[PDB]
């Protein structure tokens, strides 16, 4: 982005932000964060904010069968744990069943 | 210089996107042949996780398939011997026999062979005019006479040795059953063994499990080096723009 | 033996389709204890091998199934299976099949394979193209710039 002005970088960051609108309604720390952070005149709260969802993205790993810190790397470990609860479940059904 | 600045964010995007993808990777890309080999490595390990995924699958299927096969009412036969049990007055002899102990199970079923999973109906006559409909029933069904709440025990040309039971089945004709393990009758130590199968195949789904999620893992390299290539070549490998507009 | 009566054979035999003809059973009896890996079910009948007379069996015949007074108070119902373990003949044909199917999977195969070949080398074409080329690729004639 180093090689755009300034106008459209806003406008990418008022997009953003319309989806971390919907994105963030159920959560209330990291949407008071959010709330906080659209004054003009403190920009580290920004990135306070990505801080606090990283932060907070890490302590809600659930970590008993994740360990990745970075959430990131992550999504590769909650697929595996969505095939296994597949598994699971159908077992669950068969059980249930007989 | 406008010329280079120009070009500079398509470079940037594209060093951004191969650094990504390569760091992703253990190996780092440094040409358009080298990702074509990195191609033919991920093919390679996909078409191989696939065979050992597909080979687990076959095992695991058979291990529920035979759960499944003690299942219900009394772990039997039951594809049919349900419908051949509860149409006539019968029980399931299986059943009747459920409550015998691990030790006298084995030789009551070497004693009772392909006919422990009878079915007793003490006329035999029930079944005298529907043998003739009978075309979806396993190739031998076996069924015994007496009262199915009390059924007095079928006289055999039995003999007992070691281990094993031999019986003359008719003239001129002897069957040895061996005593068998984990047998058909006393089917109440025979849950737990299913218990045992399932035990068993929880570990053969989370291999299962691992080798799909490789499988994914592969494809979406892949995919997202197609993506790459279909958005990246055109610059990729190019030299640094930044350092000429500074210089 | 024939195949229309094969079927008929193995669903008379039922398990004892499988049997040893042993006209003397005092070999057996001796190595009845002896026997471990013998299959847990065996059977063994006595009759001469060189003519097997027809093994005894209290037999009705139903359509396409058998019933047999197996002993006293069992009567075992059985019906035609497939493929019957006699009659067998070697079931050549069988195998002739399977290697048919086999050598057409072989067959696709190869065509698959050329197929991935042709597109290989079209990729090592267009990379070489693009490894060498692509700078200049599609751009105009610097003939009439140079005219000009």
């Amino acid at each position: 982005l180093a090689y755009m002005e300034g106008g459209a970088l806003r406008s990418m960051s008022d997009k953003a932000l319309g989806a971390l609108r919907l994105a963030v309604a159920d959560n209330e720390h990291l949407r008071d964060a959010l709330r906080l952070s659209e004054d003009p005149k403190r920009p580290e709260r920004k990135v306070q904010f990505f801080i606090a969802v990283y932060q907070h993205l890490r302590e809600r790993i659930r970590q008993d069968i994740i360990r990745t810190d970075d959430p990131v790397d992550a999504i590769e470990q909650m697929e595996i744990e969505l095939a296994r609860l597949t598994e699971e479940l159908t077992a669950r059904e068969q059980k249930l069943a007989i | 210089i406008q010329s280079l600045t120009a070009r500079a964010p398509v470079w940037l995007a594209a060093q951004d996107t191969l650094n990504q993808l390569c760091e992703q990777s253990g190996e780092t890309l440094a040409s358009s042949n080298d990702v074509t080999e990195y191609m033919q490595q991920l093919l390679e390990r996909e078409r191989e996780a696939t065979v050992e995924r597909d080979e687990v699958a076959a095992q695991k299927r058979e291990l529920e398939k035979q759960i499944e096969r003690l299942s219900q009412p009394s772990g039997a036969e039951d594809s049919r011997m349900i419908a051949l049990a509860e149409r006539f007055g019968g029980v399931l002899l299986s059943e009747i026999y459920d409550d015998i102990t691990i030790d006298d199970a084995p030789y009551f079923s070497a004693l009772y062979g392909p006919a422990r999973h009878g079915i007793v109906v003490p006329d035999l006559s029930l079944v005298r005019p529907h043998l003739e409909t009978l075309e979806d029933c396993p190739e031998d069904l076996y069924l015994i006479e007496g009262d199915p709440q009390s059924f007095d025990d079928s006289v055999f040309n039995a003999e007992e040795q070691t281990n094993a039971v031999l019986v003359k089945s008719s003239d001129r004709q002897w069957r040895y059953s061996r005593y068998p393990e984990l047998p058909l009758f006393g089917r109440a130590a025979r849950e737990n063994r299913l218990e045992a199968l399932n035990l068993e195949r929880d570990a053969l789904a989370e291999r299962y499990a691992t080798l799909s999620f490789d499988v994914q893992k592969i494809q979406r390299a892949h995919q997202a080096f197609s993506q790459f290539v279909g958005k990246h070549l055109s610059v990729a490998f190019d030299t640094d723009p930044e350092a000429e507009i500074r210089e």
